[PDB]
């Protein structure tokens, strides 16, 4: 469940 | 009145210090109880244990995985997963206490602790708690992070419960 960090890296 | 619970923190097995956290039971009851149980562990498995598995310095603290122990497992209270209840609550700043997902509908036990304000996880993970004290224990655990998380220090939840 890392969405959370997905978006960070992402962004 | 909302509950307080606690965890006791240990690096590489020696204590580092207590985190305490209100949880939003009054706005996200469901999420709130969740966690809460898992705290004081009286379902027979919860957080006591358990790891801080990413560590990003700057943006959280994330644990929750005490089925795997390699952080892609955990379950809530009411099954493998439970619906995010509502988003009402926003990612404001540090200490607020957010549920870790898959996406829609995948909530478990793994969460995060915020050490910065994420708006942009607004909406997309439910906010239902905050660090009522020990947010110094918190920044003490960012130092043992990394740029994608893994941690130099073995970070531990040593023991959990429910304050009175
Ligand atoms: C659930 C999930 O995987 N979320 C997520 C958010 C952001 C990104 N990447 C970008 O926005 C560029 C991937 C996955």
């Amino acid at each position: 469940p890392d969405c959370h960090i997905r978006a960070y890296v992402c962004h | 009145v909302n509950p307080t619970v606690f965890f006791d923190i240990a690096v590489d097995g020696e204590p580092l210090g207590r985190v305490s956290f209100e949880l939003f039971a009054d706005k996200v009851p469901k999420t709130a109880e969740n966690f809460r149980a898992l705290s004081t562990g009286e379902k027979g498995f919860g957080y006591k244990g358990s790891c801080f598995h990413r560590i990003i310095p700057g943006f959280m603290c994330q644990g929750g995985d005490f089925t795997r122990h390699n952080g892609t497992g955990g379950k809530s209270i009411y099954g493998e997963k439970f619906e995010d209840e509502n988003f009402i609550l926003k990612h404001t700043g540090p200490g607020i206490l957010s549920m870790a997902n898959a996406g829609p509908n995948t909530n478990g036990s793994q969460f995060f602790i915020c050490t910065a304000k994420t708006e942009w996880l607004d909406g997309k993970h439910v906010v239902f708690g905050k660090v009522k004290e020990g947010m110094n224990i918190v920044e003490a655990m960012e130092r043992f992070g990394s740029r994608n998380g893994k941690t130099s220090k073995k970070i531990t939840i040593a023991d959990c419960g429910q304050l009175e």
